């Protein structure tokens, strides 16, 4: 596991060097742009139980033969499982913003879980319509501009889109 | 790697939870005193060179058989100074990216792991490198919390040595 | 699947053992049981509309507010009611299903595992569902060996429900 | 693991219904025949000893290089292990007797078997033969005419002589 | 296969260690032994015709019912002699095995793993082949050392068998 | 694990067969010639540390990049780990010194270890170089004439040199 900061450090061991000027007030800008980071990361927790639950009832509408006796879905078991596996993946993003890097995520998250869903029958389409909901709802929770101190936060709002798509790539 | 950041990730993901304001307070912290890490590795990485080359005379002074003595594991043979050189500055090199990452995790992994097997296959003493490294800590000319973070890496190694 | 029959093949395979008589014994008694069990899933399948019908007014004039109150949980829409009926006879149907095979095993898998998750996360209250199993109970019709066998399994899903 | 009653409400499920009247007449058939089903598990079981060391003794004489030095016989541990073989799968078809289904055969016992004969280097098509060898013994222990009251067994004895026939598919 | 010089690398190896002193005086020990072990092998091959056949004789005298009773398990038919004849053979040819490797490693692989199982199936007694081996060790003819190193093996056999 | 004489044995046992006079007399022959194999074994070992750490030595001044950074030997750890390889296939190579056979150092060391540096990115040819360094070294160290009583080893160096290149043309 790394993060930005240990990022840089084991690229300039592989050539053996010292960091650049330049290097330096890449990671100074980082740290700088950090409370943003911390804001988003409380906002998008602390609302987590509704982003998945509003996310469920939306897929199951628009799609319901999942729930249809003989369906994906179907049985409390199966539903319980579904479930889960949103709760999982909306956690390992949320590491990913906090380090500002992916490898959390793609490490012990996304890698395998193509193949697990094509054994075990799970449609890997209807999942990453899933993720796709569920990160326009983070978004908008950690970006509302009431009860907070003005500013810009787009950059931010941009990696985290970034996360959410990788993990919908991965499972299509 | 070992960093501030990853210490809270860890603690959150073996036990399955969400992160919480425990850990927050800790990525916070790291944050606050990344200011003072910062001026320190970039006077260290401005002044490498000078600190590389008094560290070694100071060894050379207070070892003197190590530059006449026969022997691959000695400074006797330019090869030898060579060689010296090289392992000082790998040493100051490490202390610069700890500083950066905000922890040891960079000094565990490319160096401290091993470390005593190398020492004693090719006949190397550990008091050699301990001499050098209070030579840096000595000349560095820095002051403040700048020069306590800078400090705390430093003795890491020798401890490690000890 | 839990039934009376793969109870004593597991019993025999666990301890690397040929059935004995031992297990011989128990699969009599779930075949002598057998007629009772079936008259009581005839007669639950043959009524099971005006079951279900039933079932869910004595909910509704128990619990006024679920016909009134906003929210996709609650039955003050007609998809709400829609969905009501159904869990109903999703109940009724694992009854049938248990008495066939002589065990609890299809409630087991299909319905009781993940239920205590799936009440909390939509929020629907345990109590609503007691209230309508109590119903069936009280209406079936049924008399002697077969009533016993039918309340049985009905008191297994409330217990789980507590 | 299923049995024929079971197996039946699993599929019913799968398309969320109830049980028509066909069905409940079938399984009540099911339950009429029931003693027979258990005389021919005992009978069967009381005589396991027997049934498995004359197949034995018969394929050894018919196929004498077995036991020849080199041979896959050979030895008293290649012996006690064929042995073994023998006992286990005379097992696993008694449990599908009782059962009325052949999934506890399959799952357990028949499903990866051709590939560890062809690892070890155990002739598949000999073991085949042990096996039919079994099941003649088998039938008429089961269905001799004594001590027991009369009638007709033989929609049994035809259900029977398919879980041998299937494990002996198996393994050639 | 158990032999004096696989069990020295087996504790080596077992440990993570090169070979020491204390496993070298292990295996020149075996190699002085060797001229012993040798001379009965020897012995024991060139008269295992006589020794096979005075054997069997020995069994059918002591226990007369096996020459008389029906059965495949007896010595009643000619293809019951054969077969007897054959086991004692087995026997003999892995005494030899045995000294030629300096250990038990042969006898315990071909033949002791299975034994009991082999014998309960097919209605074979212990005592018919304990005799059988008692007479080999009376009539092979040897003395001194080679005769202990003879003996060590067919009694770790009758051993096996009681 | 077999020695040279179980390998004979297991052979003999394969035909169902006492052994002929030819075998006991070349049997014979080895037991005569163990004092020597015991001496190689001895010296091999007394003098480990000296034989690893100078191949060591060679192999990085000829072929500098692997201690580069970015290199394969690179860091203290994979420095160690590479140190520790040279060990271990010096010892299962003295095992089967004294065994008189390869199976030791196939079963228990050589047999998957291509397939372990080319997943791991380690130069399996550079390995094979620092073989055939310790090899030279062993052979030497072995035959030294000095401190012993005189005769003929060579029929053994020559077998010593097989087990060194079987360990080398495993990896590369
Ligand atoms: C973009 C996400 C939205 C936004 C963010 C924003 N926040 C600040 C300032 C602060 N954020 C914090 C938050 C924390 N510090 C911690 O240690 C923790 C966890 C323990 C949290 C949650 C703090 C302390 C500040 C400074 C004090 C304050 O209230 O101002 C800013 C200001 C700029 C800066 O980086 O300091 C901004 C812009 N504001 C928006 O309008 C977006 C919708
Ligand atoms: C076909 C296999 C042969 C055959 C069978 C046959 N059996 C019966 C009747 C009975 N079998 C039993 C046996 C058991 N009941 C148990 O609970 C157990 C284990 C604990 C056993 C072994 C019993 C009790 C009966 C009824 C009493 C009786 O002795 O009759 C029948 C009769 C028809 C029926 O299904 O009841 C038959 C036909 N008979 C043959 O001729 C075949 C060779
Ligand atoms: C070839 C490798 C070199 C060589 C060998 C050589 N050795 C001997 C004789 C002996 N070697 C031993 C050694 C041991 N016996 C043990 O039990 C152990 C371990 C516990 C060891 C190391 C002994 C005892 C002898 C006999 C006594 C003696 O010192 O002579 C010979 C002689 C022939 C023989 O096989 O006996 C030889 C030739 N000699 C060389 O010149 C090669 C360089
Ligand atoms: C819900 C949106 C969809 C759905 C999901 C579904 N998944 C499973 C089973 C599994 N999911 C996982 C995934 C993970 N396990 C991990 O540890 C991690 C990372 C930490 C991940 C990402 C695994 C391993 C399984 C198999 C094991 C298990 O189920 O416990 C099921 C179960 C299917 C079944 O029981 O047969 C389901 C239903 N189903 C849908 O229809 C949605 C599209
Ligand atoms: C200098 C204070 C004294 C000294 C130096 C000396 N060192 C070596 C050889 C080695 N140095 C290392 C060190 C490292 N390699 C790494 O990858 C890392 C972490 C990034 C470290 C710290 C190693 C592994 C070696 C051995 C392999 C190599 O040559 O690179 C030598 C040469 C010894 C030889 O036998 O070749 C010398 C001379 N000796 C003195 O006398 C100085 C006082
Ligand atoms: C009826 C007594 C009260 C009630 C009903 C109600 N239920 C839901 C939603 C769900 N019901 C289930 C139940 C099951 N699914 C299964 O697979 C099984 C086992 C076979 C059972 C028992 C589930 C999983 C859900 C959630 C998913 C779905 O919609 O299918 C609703 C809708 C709630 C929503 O938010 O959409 C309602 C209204 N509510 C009342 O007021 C009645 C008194
Ligand atoms: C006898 C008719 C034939 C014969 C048999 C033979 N089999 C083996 C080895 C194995 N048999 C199995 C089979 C199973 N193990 C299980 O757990 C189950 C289901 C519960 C089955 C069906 C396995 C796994 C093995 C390998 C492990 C072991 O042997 O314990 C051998 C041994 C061969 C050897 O030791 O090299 C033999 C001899 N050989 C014949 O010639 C007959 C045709
Ligand atoms: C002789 C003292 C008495 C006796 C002999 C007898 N033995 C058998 C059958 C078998 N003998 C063995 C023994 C071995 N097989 C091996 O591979 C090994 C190790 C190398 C041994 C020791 C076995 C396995 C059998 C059964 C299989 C086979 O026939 O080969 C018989 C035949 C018994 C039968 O039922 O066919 C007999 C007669 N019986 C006497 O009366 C003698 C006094
Ligand atoms: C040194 C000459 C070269 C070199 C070596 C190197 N090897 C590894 C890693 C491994 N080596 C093994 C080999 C074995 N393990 C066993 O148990 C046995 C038999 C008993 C053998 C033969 C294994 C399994 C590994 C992987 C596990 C481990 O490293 O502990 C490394 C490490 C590389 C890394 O850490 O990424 C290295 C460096 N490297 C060179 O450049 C030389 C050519």
């Amino acid at each position: 596991m790394l993060d930005a900061f240990a990022k840089v450090v084991a690229q300039a061991d592989a050539r053996g060097e010292f960091l650049t000027n330049a290097q330096f007030d890449a990671l100074s800008n980082l740290v700088k742009e950090g409370n943003k980071r911390l804001d988003a990361v409380n906002r998008i927790t602390s609302n987590a139980s509704t982003i998945v639950a509003n996310a469920a009832r939306a897929l199951f509408a628009e799609q319901p033969q999942l729930i249809q006796p003989g369906g994906n879905a179907y049985t409390n078991r199966r539903m319980a499982a579904c479930l889960r596996d949103m709760e999982i993946i909306l956690r390992y993003v949320t590491y990913a913003i906090l380090a500002g890097d992916s490898s959390v995520l793609d490490d012990r998250c996304l890698n395998g879980l193509r193949e697990t869903y094509q054994a075990l029958g799970t449609p890997g389409s209807s999942v990453a319509v899933a993720i796709q909901k569920m990160k326009d709802a983070a978004i908008a929770i950690a970006n509302d501009p009431n009860g907070i101190t003005p500013g810009d936060c787009s950059a931010l709002m941009s990696e985290i889109a970034g996360y959410f798509d990788r993990a919908a790539a991965a499972v299509a | 790697m070992k960093t501030p950041i990853t210490e809270a990730i860890a603690a959150a993901d073996t036990q399955g939870r969400f992160l919480s304001n425990t850990e927050l307070q800790a990525v916070d912290g790291r944050f606050k005193r990344a200011v003072a890490s910062m001026e320190a590795a970039r006077a260290l990485t401005n002044n490498a060179q000078s600190l590389i080359d008094g560290a070694a005379q100071a060894v050379y002074q207070k070892f003197p058989y190590t530059t006449t003595m026969q022997g691959s594991q000695y400074a006797s043979t330019p090869e030898g100074k060579a060689k010296c050189a090289r392992d000082i500055g790998y040493y100051l090199r490490m202390v610069t990216y700890c500083l950066v990452a905000g922890g040891t995790g960079p000094m565990d992994e490319y160096l401290i792991a091993g470390l005593s097997e190398i020492n004693s296959t090719f006949d190397l003493s550990p008091s050699w490198y301990i001499e050098a490294l209070k030579y840096i800590k000595a000349n560095h000319g820095l002051t403040g919390q700048a020069a306590v973070e800078a400090n705390a890496y430093i003795d890491y190694a020798i401890n490690a040595l000890s």
